[PDB]
């Protein structure tokens, strides 16, 4: 879902142009402008958190327990701004990289980068070796998904 | 005894602005026609901008026949000027007067001549003294007193404004210099 | 992380073009915005109070002045305060 | 419901709404809200646009909470102009009848540092070396995040984590020359300005200048 | 190569005419008299009221107009002032110096009063 | 049977409807003054943010100022009775019941 | 329509401005430099505009007013106002400034004298 | 829109005597007078943007100066018109500035 169905709405109609009114008679207008938006790929970062300070750290899962925070990565964005404008100047293009969300990741996800570490790395993070997860942190709460 | 422990560095009085009624109405365009050194443009402003080279001065002559004289280092040569500027626009052909003449603002400045610790006079007089440095390098006191603006630098110059008298700015500067004395660096 | 533009840029780009020209214009002895009128009002009986804005270049109020002057108007049946010049 | 409301109401959510962009603590933004219930219960200055006193109320809040965020910061999520929130911020100040507080270089060497990812022991050398320079006062005109941003390039430039004045500039929003300048007032103590606890990447002797 | 470029539009001018003169049914030679005569044309106070008790400080406007000043036309690119120093940013200009005649593309000036 | 997947890209496909509706209407607002655009300020990220952290917290399911009543109650808090509860918590399954 | 409210706002205008005396199309023309309309046009205008206007006044080979045919009156419309039995018809203040004068230094004393404003 | 005043000068006023003889002469129309000068300012004005290229850089003290419908009218005294070949000194010039 992650690694693609986002992607897949992202790949399905994100695409918007829009034409500016006419606004008929400014003598020689000769056309009402015209602006397009264009969307590449989604990009995720690890799971983080912003101190007061406004700096990011990592998140680790642990401190999501004993914050109350919820368990959450950055999803970020390939943006492209493109215009023919209707104007001489068709085809001018202006890239963007842009924050779109913090997602909440299921524990022991691809990108619970715990995921990797070893029973002795998990309790060098205090973690438990024989705690799976496999369901989001929400406030320091723990939630799992009903089938 | 002196009225202050530090006294003088007399300031200086550098701009005054004043307005003056010509009693009529004047016709801009035609008068903008008739200088020879002034300026107009109704889609700028409504007022022509007139200057002389006299004392370098700029007047401001609105359509209802108020003027404003500006450049003047003193009230009288304001006056001056405003009577200067009155006259000519007479010599235009129009009824101009000097009704109901009066100052609108002086400018003065000067230096203290010594570095002043700015970070606890804007904490000691927050009431009045005002200063930000993402803002403007000049701290902002708004005297109360004889109702003077102040503006202190952290070379130690100054600048006050907002007078129609000379004496509130030796007045301002005669309680203010002591106090920043206290507050040398 | 995005860069602060201390004034909006937009706004900026606002600030090029407003400096430019006012809508504050001058309006001495009323005469060329009628003469503009016979040219409008011969292509069609009535106008909307924003186009008739548009031609001109003075404010509505006085445009207001104006259109009394030498007209009425309506709603039109479209509540739209619609000008037209006087049959009679 | 109240129609006079509606503006205000819709301001805490354009409150939010820039609170949002940025990640900000909600007690800050609580704090916000009720300044500008506060703000909005005065109404003598109902003669001002909405967005600028949320803004004003959120530079305000930042320095209330003792970690101000530069105008420059505060104008990327808003349109305001930073003389129109200055203004306002005025405006305020002697609309609630409070006192602020004077900003310090060490509140922004975390994030800028964060942003360049540079070690604790480069972001706590440049913090002294600011220090000892404000203490000395050996600035006395730049700005303290343009005294800053130095610090931080004399102490990247103190460290392997070098980097270009204008990438910093950039990070800063000051100008490049303008850190070249506040660098010429630092430089004559480059050495000396270092914390004790520190170690060399690059002699003092061979930091560049500029 | 200045003097080459009026002939340029000497040609111009009149070839671009030409037709027009046609139009109206009149001789081509009178064009080419148009042109030779052409060519050879080439070569104190106490009251409110008693103002005039500050009579005279504006001098004499008779100095504008003798023709003692060259003329010069030109649209303008930007006008300047600072209290008594003005700038001047101009353009696409016609000068007439000491009876010479000059042209310009561009022009940038500084002038006190 | 019914997972995360398809379901959050349901609200994603959704909130995106809603982002780019309220990114549009910033379009009209562009075009209203037609001052140069600005993407960044566009931006609401919280809306579709905060409108999952309601689904994931309650457990309710949809914009709740209206749809959400056929589908209350798809998530809730894990169960640490004992590691076996936790894990029966974690396969259990459900249904619409009818 | 638009030339035509042109004549006779001019025709207003210079009315008010001083001249009380019947005019014609063609000092009209004159006057304005706006002679050179066209032959055609010039006569389409007064021998059908002037003639399709409902309120034209036709003195002789003059045109006069539509709007005001009082002459300059100016003070007391008493008689015609007082007639209750048809409440007076009275005057409208556009039609008493048209009349001579400005009504408000008039109405000052008519207010104490003979009478009465609403605002409808 | 299209600048009437550059007839205004020995250019744009031999042009005109030359034709006012012509009219005089009767050997052209009134009206065809007024379609060559139109031509005329067209084609100088096309000559402006295209053949001129030249720039010049001046110097001189302010004398007079007037403001009125987008057009400054100076006069200024002791000018110094710079070229590399033509340096003009002149002790008055009256410059007219259209928008």
């Amino acid at each position: 879902f992650i690694q693609m169905s986002v992607q897949r709405i992202v790949e399905d109609a994100p695409p918007i142009d829009l034409q500016a009114e006419a606004q008929h008679a400014s003598g020689e207008v000769e056309e009402p402008p015209r602006y397009l938006l264009k969307f590449e790929q989604i990009y995720l970062s690890k799971p983080t958190h912003w101190e007061r300070d406004g700096a990011p750290s990592p998140m680790m899962p642990n401190e999501a327990r004993l914050r109350n925070l919820t368990y959450s990565a950055p999803l970020y964005v390939d943006i492209t701004k493109t215009v023919i404008k209707e104007g001489e100047e068709q085809l001018q293009t202006q890239h963007q990289k842009t924050f779109i969300g913090k997602i909440p990741i299921m524990l022991r996800s691809t990108y619970c980068l715990l995921n990797g570490l070893t029973d002795r790395d998990l309790c060098e993070l205090n973690e438990c070796p024989l705690d799976p997860g496999g369901y989001f942190i929400i406030n320091g709460s723990e939630k799992v998904l009903i089938a | 005894t002196p009225a202050s422990e530090s006294s003088g560095i007399v300031p200086q009085l550098q701009n005054i602005v004043s307005t003056v009624n010509l009693g009529c109405k004047l016709d801009l365009k035609t008068i903008a026609l008739r200088a020879r050194n002034a300026e107009y443009n109704p889609k700028r402003f409504a007022a022509v901008i007139m200057r002389i080279r006299e004392p370098r001065t700029t007047a401001l002559i609105f359509s209802s026949g108020k003027m404003v004289c500006t450049g003047a280092k003193s009230e009288e040569q304001s006056r001056l000027a405003a009577r200067k500027y009155a006259r000519v626009v007479q010599k235009l052909g129009f009824p101009a007067k000097f009704l109901d003449f009066k100052i609108q603002n002086m400018v003065g400045s000067c230096d203290v001549k010594f570095p002043i610790r700015l970070e606890g006079l804007v904490l000691t007089h927050q009431q009045f003294s005002s200063y930000e440095p993402e803002l403007f390098p000049g701290l902002i006191y708004r005297m109360i007193k004889p109702r003077i603006v102040l503006l202190i630098f952290v070379s130690g110059k100054v600048v006050l404004t907002g007078a129609k008298v000379r004496a509130e700015i030796y007045e301002a500067f005669e309680n203010i210099y002591p106090i920043l004395k206290g507050f040398r660096k | 992380t995005n860069y602060k533009p201390v004034a909006n840029h937009q706004y900026n780009i606002e600030y090029e073009r407003k400096k430019k020209e006012d809508g504050k214009r001058a309006r001495a002895d009323k005469q060329h915005v009628l003469d503009m009128l016979f040219s409008a009002f011969e292509k069609h009986q009535y106008y909307n109070l924003k186009d008739l804005v548009d031609i001109t270049k003075q404010p509505v109020v006085y445009l207001k002045e104006i259109l009394k002057e030498i007209g009425v108007q309506n709603v039109k049946g479209i509540h739209k305060n619609t000008w037209e010049l006087k049959p009679e | 419901m109240s129609s006079s409301d509606r503006a205000m109401m819709n301001a805490f959510k354009e409150i939010t709404t820039m609170a949002d962009r940025i990640n900000l603590p909600r007690n800050i933004v609580d704090r916000t809200n009720n300044l500008f219930k506060q703000v909005y219960e005065q109404k003598s200055l109902k003669g001002r646009a909405n967005d600028a006193i949320a803004s004003a109320c959120l530079y305000i809040a930042c320095r209330q909470e003792g970690v101000p965020r530069t105008f420059k910061e505060i104008c990327a999520v808003s349109r305001i102009s930073k003389k129109e929130i200055g203004r306002c911020f005025k405006l305020i100040l002697k609309a609630l009848e409070t006192s602020v507080d004077l900003i310090t270089t060490g509140d922004f060497m975390s994030r800028f540092c964060s942003n360049l990812c540079l070690p604790k022991q480069v972001q706590m050398a440049a913090t002294h070396i600011a220090r000892k320079a404000v203490e000395l006062d050996l600035v006395p005109g730049r700005s303290p995040i343009s005294v800053a941003a130095a610090a931080i390039y004399m102490a990247s430039q103190a460290s392997a984590e070098k980097r270009t004045q204008k990438e910093i500039g950039d990070i800063a929003g000051v100008a490049d020359v303008t850190i070249r300048q506040s660098y010429r007032l630092i430089y004559p103590r480059a050495p000396d300005l270092f914390p004790t606890d520190f170690k060399f990447d690059t002699p003092v002797d061979k930091l560049p200048q500029l | 190569t200045v003097p080459k470029l009026y002939r340029s539009v000497i040609e111009d001018v009149i070839n671009d005419v030409r037709d027009i003169f046609l139009d109206d049914g009149v001789d081509e030679q009178v064009l080419m008299e148009l042109k030779t005569l052409w060519e050879n044309k080439l070569m104190g106070q106490v009251e409110e009221e008693p103002l005039n008790s500050e009579d005279d400080v504006s001098d004499e406007e008779g100095q504008e107009l003798f023709d003692t000043e060259n003329v010069v036309v030109c649209q303008y690119d930007k006008i300047h002032r600072s209290k008594n120093k003005w700038k001047f940013h101009l353009k696409d200009g016609i000068m007439n110096l000491n009876g010479r005649d000059y042209i310009f593309s561009k022009a940038i000036g500084d002038a006190e009063w | 049977l019914d997972l995360a997947g398809p379901l959050l890209a349901f609200l994603f496909r959704g909130m995106f409807k809603n982002l780019l509706k309220e990114v549009r209407i910033y379009a009209q607002k562009f075009i209203d003054r037609g001052k140069d655009f600005n993407l960044e300020l566009a931006i609401k990220t919280r809306i579709i943010s905060d409108g999952l952290k309601y689904s994931l917290a309650t457990g309710n399911w949809g914009d709740q100022k209206k749809a959400h009543q056929a589908r209350a109650g798809v998530s809730q808090v894990l169960n640490r009775l004992t590691f076996a509860s936790t894990l029966s918590h974690l396969r259990r399954l459900n249904s619409p019941i009818g | 329509f638009g030339v035509l409210a042109k004549i006779v706002n001019y025709m207003k205008t210079r009315h008010q401005r001083g001249d009380t005396h019947p005019l014609t199309l063609d000092e009209i023309l004159d006057e304005t430099q706006h002679l050179d309309i066209g032959l055609k046009q010039k006569q389409w205008l007064m021998t059908e505009a002037l003639v399709n206007n409902p309120k034209i006044e036709v003195i002789d080979g003059k045109y006069a007013f539509k709007p005001k045919y009082n002459v300059r009156d100016k003070k007391a419309l008493l008689r015609l106002l007082d007639q209750h039995d048809q409440r007076g018809l009275g005057g409208i203040l556009l039609e008493d400034i048209e009349e001579a004068l400005p009504n408000s230094q008039k109405a000052v004393k008519a207010l104490g004298d003979q009478i009465l404003f609403v605002n409808r | 829109m299209a600048y009437q005043l550059y007839r205004n000068t020995t250019l744009g006023n031999s042009l005109q005597e030359s034709l006012d003889e012509l009219i005089q002469s009767q050997q052209i129309t009134p009206q065809l007078a007024l379609q060559v000068l139109l031509q005329f300012d067209k084609a100088i004005n096309a000559a402006l943007a295209q053949r001129v290229r030249n720039r010049v850089n001046f110097r001189g003290s302010l004398n007079t100066y007037r403001f009125c419908d987008n057009v400054w009218t100076f006069v200024l005294n002791d000018v110094e018109f710079r070229e590399v070949t033509e340096l003009i000194k002149v002790d008055k010039v009256k410059i007219v500035a259209c928008d």
